[PDB]
């Protein structure tokens, strides 16, 4: 009952008669070749016309097709059903499996739970990773954000994270791919299958080789899929592959849709369309959600508009960074960019929190010796500074530590440190208790004992 | 009153802007955001005792009112130099200069003593206050002068090697927990 | 032994200085690299800016 | 497959796309450079048997 | 306008202008509404012109003379963009007022090897 | 008969409107009355209409709206071939020397296009410029691209009148000088020092200086290049020097902002990359003949990324920079050693021998530039023995690199030597073997080939 007018890239214009314009984020359907594609709505411009995003390749569209107005948004499986199985942003199964047998389909586009229902949780969650939870520990029904560049770790912490909390983890799970390599899926589903947990995550893919539309939606076709996990009153994992691609897919489309430029080429809603996403992936009263998210920086400039939003978003944010990763010291984290909100001495206890400050502050010490340090050698720095140094140095091997999704790279086995384990150590190393063993005594080991048991083989 | 991040108002703004596709300005902010931020803060005022009878029609009589405005601004990387904090730099009485490495390095409160200002000053202070703050101030600023040698200490001589050794102190003494406040007598007798 | 040590300082202070002065200059062409950099994307920026704001 | 220099595709992608007046991005780049690299590695996968199988009708079994 | 009516008395007022760096802003907003096309750093285009205009004025006529004291922020202390960087073109004498110096208690706080007097 | 009428005139920028069905085809050369003289416009672009948008290649001023436009059915043709040597031109190959018409009986159009996958050498040969630094430290391809990175002072104009001179006689090619957007007054006395040198006769000048409108300064570089094509279908080798390439981006900057496109990486066009390979991709070598091109390049800000260095330097073959030190302590040419640099130095083009003989005496110089600075702070013997040694090889190497050219006879009195490529690796292995450790370093000075080296030690 429509007609198509215009193809620009990814956009589409329809015109339909004045009184059955469709309504904002409608889905429309038109026939491209053999294929059916499935248009959303964006804007009701004058006169009739609308202006859609294609959800799908949108080669092959003549001007004049007909198009079909469904009278309803985007819907999606949802619920138990939808369990162990991939499926698309458009809620179809991906796998060459049957039918998901559905009892109910909810649309994509929700309203974020009210402040009223909202909820707070001092409940701290435990890592193997020393790094993170000593210097960014994180709590059950919290937002977790890996910022940082291109080819850093911030996938295998992700698949690390996984390992150690969402297989010893009772409730269900949900893994939003968004914008990424088909590859890492692949190895992920067959992963998971062959233990036999893929029966507990449900999987939503908008890889990197779809058009723009797709990884525009794929973020909220996942989180309906949490939250509906959450709502039942369960509590829910809910990993997201890039955040990023959500936005770049924004403003690849933001300059068709007839809107003027930003900051960097942004679009003029960059911090809307994050907001209205990043607003409904929380806990509430009748259940929780903990999400870990990673964050793409692009040219690793920390200040871009599209990470500069992200950070007020997160409560526990680890920054990896390259300049680490280049040492050899995975994983990367740089402990003075790294916070968290539940790091006080209240959540944490007095002994950790002092141990995390006590850290910061010598790393801190050693950045600001390391221009004098370049130009005029490390003899002229004073004893005191000499020994602040060397601390600064170990401190910066101990974080290191071996994964068990990294064995595939190093070959050495993976090891898994309880933060009990990590703060003694770290208070060992200050207090000056270890202070006569070589560095490399500290490079990728677990715990303290295994360093001073290293450092006899040198 | 506390405006959190000002900075955010002002991407709404431009967000409206640019949807009603106004003439953009410098990094796509409208023309008249210093206009919007202006009648915004000129708003915290005190204002005189006749004012305030004026305005209540009697009923208060020979008291002043006030208002105190407390706008945040978030800087990327240090850059002062940007559209909103260029523009309410300007528009404020004063400015608390928080600075990374200082937090980093353990000094929280984080506040940079040397590129703060407060126009209003010692009228705004106790009597006790204002005798006592005006010998941190100078220790402070002749510690700053001395900063640089901090690296070469062992070198100086004594007469020097005094100013810089209380300019650490004074600067260790102004670190503070949080939610921890200090009643004005337990502040002057640490600062005395 | 002083006098020995005396001139040790003083062959020694000249080889510092000598690698200093020579770090300081390796170190000139890592800082330029990020200067020319920094002005083409300020000038990039700005350009863009003005043009694509017009119309 | 080797791509000699995807660094002036980009370049003549940028070309095309600001000769259409497309508001640019970092580095004057469009806001799809990325996509475009995106759509043309993603090509270099592979594939199991079964798909092997389905897209040439059957004539070949097994084989990746 | 005042002050040239005060000189064409006869009189030599003194104009107090509070801070030229405003005026540069005032001009930058009002040029950025009427739509023009913005120059180096988000200047109006005019911005000399304007400046110009201001300052060519306030001259010592042989009926009387107006002089001027002009308050002007230098953003970032950086004395080089636009707004300083076109005034000092006009000026005939600089007082550059330090913070440092000013906290050492020193008031009125003139940095006396910076200031400089044609 | 003229069928077009300007519609608007903006700067340099005009456009005219055609018939509906006679539009003109992009780069076809328009021309009408601008007073008293006639004026050639370019086209840019075909606007919708019948309206088609030009450059003018002169002065626009005069232009009335309404003038009558006539329509020439080619491009910019200009005239080549033997007839234009030692002829000065503009753009538009009209003599802009006072001596009168060029008596030529073929014209070529300047927008062409490259030569064909299968028209190219195959082989790769190298070009014999007869200096001893270029043939050793950074020798040239047949056909290939050299940029001449020196500043002012050093020589470039004589080191370029060498190279013509040796091209000319010691192989039967011609030249042609493209003066791409630089000032008149080195224009005007290179003319001069070329007519007082007898090599005036071996080159064919065109020049578009910084007086010129853009539309000049763009399309000169197309004109010098299209007279060494000409030159090239004879069968001949032949060298082709622009006078600065960064002055040819830097027009095709101007007039890009002109027909108002959007600006792309730091300021520049959004064709740059395709307007500086349309130019670098016509002169290769084919099968019939080969052009060689010195293109001086000048890098802006001192930036080697800066976009324009970025894009040339993906062509050039070569790279010789001249400094003011090596002139300073009297060496003439003034190539520097260290810096210069060829692609063409590899074995498996040059030779083992030729390579290995450049790396030598590059890795004894760049030692003995640290070895002189020790010397400076702690005097000369507290050096080691090997190390004077060392010293005392490498100032007789540093000499061996100057050469007398017949073109600078009038400066030194010396007849010019042409030195073959076999004659400087036998005198540069012998100097670092370890032979001729027994004559002085004043007897390599300003020699020639090594053979010449022993006879002036022999009476020193
Ligand atoms: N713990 C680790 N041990 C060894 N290598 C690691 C570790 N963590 C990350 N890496 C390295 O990180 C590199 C980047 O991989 P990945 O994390 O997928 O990049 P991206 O950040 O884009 O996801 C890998 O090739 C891997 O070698
Ligand atoms: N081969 C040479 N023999 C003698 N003198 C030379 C030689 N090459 C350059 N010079 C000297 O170097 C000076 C530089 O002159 P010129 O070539 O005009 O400067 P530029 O090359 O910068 O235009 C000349 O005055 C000339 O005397
Ligand atoms: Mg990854």
């Amino acid at each position: 009952t429509g007609k198509i007018v215009q193809v620009i890239g990814a956009v589409v214009d329809v015109e339909f008669p004045q009184d059955a314009v469709p309504r904002v984020y409608d889905a429309l359907e038109v026939q491209n070749g053999n294929e059916r594609l499935v248009l959303e709505v964006q804007q009701q411009l004058g006169g009739g016309i609308v202006r859609t995003i294609a959800m799908g390749s949108s080669d092959g569209l003549r001007r004049g097709l007909d198009v079909k107005d469904l009278e309803h948004p985007i819907e999606v499986p949802v619920g138990k059903a939808t369990l162990g199985r991939i499926m698309n942003v458009l809620g179809e199964p991906v796998d060459m499996k049957g039918e998901i047998g559905e009892e109910e389909r909810w649309a994509i586009h929700r309203a974020a739970p009210s402040y009223e229902e909202l909820s707070n949780s001092q409940e701290l969650l435990e890592t193997g990773i020393k790094v993170i939870d000593l210097m960014a520990p994180f709590a059950k029904g919290g937002k977790v954000g890996l910022f940082g560049g291109a080819g850093v770790g911030k996938t295998v912490n992700m698949m690390e994270l996984i390992r150690n909390i969402a297989i010893e983890h009772s409730g269900y799970s949900v893994f939003a791919g968004v914008g990424e390599r088909t590859r890492e899926g692949n190895d992920f589903y067959h992963e998971m299958t062959d233990s036999n947990v893929i029966d507990k995550v449900s999987l939503v893919y908008g890889q990197m080789n779809e058009p723009p539309g797709n990884r525009l939606r794929v973020a909220l076709t996942g989180l309906t899929m949490a939250e509906k996990f959450r709502d039942e009153g369960r509590d829910v994992l809910l990993f997201v592959d890039n955040i990023y691609r959500y936005t770049l897919a924004g403003t690849e489309v933001s300059a068709l849709l007839g809107r003027m430029p930003s900051a960097v080429g942004y679009q003029p809603t960059l911090a809307e369309e994050m907001g209205v996403l990043q607003e409904r992936i929380t806990s509430t009263k009748t259940g929780s959600i903990t999400s870990v998210q990673a964050v793409y920086v692009p040219a690793d400039d920390l200040t871009d508009p599209s990470p500069a939003t992200t950070f007020a978003h997160l409560d526990a944010t680890v920054v990896l960074s390259r300049q680490i990763a280049s040492l050899g010291i995975y994983p990367a984290v740089d402990p003075l960019d790294s916070t968290s909100r539940q790091l006080d001495p209240l959540v944490v206890g007095q002994e950790h929190y002092d141990t995390a400050r006590g850290v910061q502050s010598i790393l801190q010490r050693y950045q600001e010796l390391k221009d004098i340090i370049a130009i005029l050698g490390m003899d002229e720095l004073s004893e005191e500074d000499k020994l602040v140094v060397a601390r600064a140095r170990k401190i910066q091997r101990f974080l290191s530590q071996p994964f068990f999704v990294a064995e595939v790279f190093t070959g050495s086995p993976g090891k898994y440190v309880s933060l009990k384990d990590t703060i003694r150590g770290f208070k060992g190393i200050m207090e000056g208790e270890y202070d006569h063993l070589p560095e490399q005594a500290f490079y990728m080991v677990g715990s303290i004992e295994e360093a001073v048991e290293k450092a006899k083989k040198l | 009153i506390i405006y959190d991040d000002l900075s955010k108002q002002a991407v709404a703004y431009r967000q409206i802007s640019l949807l009603l596709r106004r003439p953009p300005g410098r990094e796509a902010f409208p023309g008249d955001v210093f206009y919007l931020h202006s009648r915004l803060l000129e708003r915290a005022a005190r204002v005189n005792a006749e004012y305030v009878e004026a305005f209540t029609k009697g009923e208060v009589k020979g008291k002043t009112g006030s208002l105190t405005a407390l706008p945040i601004i978030e800087t990327q990387a240090g850059d002062v130099s940007a559209f909103v904090p260029t523009n309410v730099i300007s528009i404020t009485d004063g400015q608390i200069f928080l600075e990374t490495n200082l937090f980093n390095a353990g000094i929280r409160p984080a506040v940079n003593p040397g590129i703060s200002v407060s126009r209003v000053g010692g009228a705004a202070q106790t009597k006790i206050m204002k005798k006592l703050s005006g010998g941190i101030r100078t220790a402070l600023a002749q510690y700053r002068e001395l900063a640089a040698f901090s690296q070469f200490a062992s070198d100086l001589d004594d007469a020097t090697r005094k100013q810089l050794d209380h300019g650490q102190k004074v600067t260790e003494l102004l670190k503070q927990k949080q939610y921890a406040p200090m009643s004005v007598a337990q502040q002057s007798l640490v600062l005395f | 032994g002083v006098v020995e040590n005396l001139a040790s300082e003083q062959a020694a202070r000249m080889v510092a200085m000598k690698a200093a002065t020579d770090n300081g200059g390796s170190l000139i062409k890592e800082l330029q690299l990020v200067y020319n950099k920094a002005r083409q994307a300020s000038i990039t920026q700005e350009l863009t800016e003005i043009v694509s704001g017009a119309a």
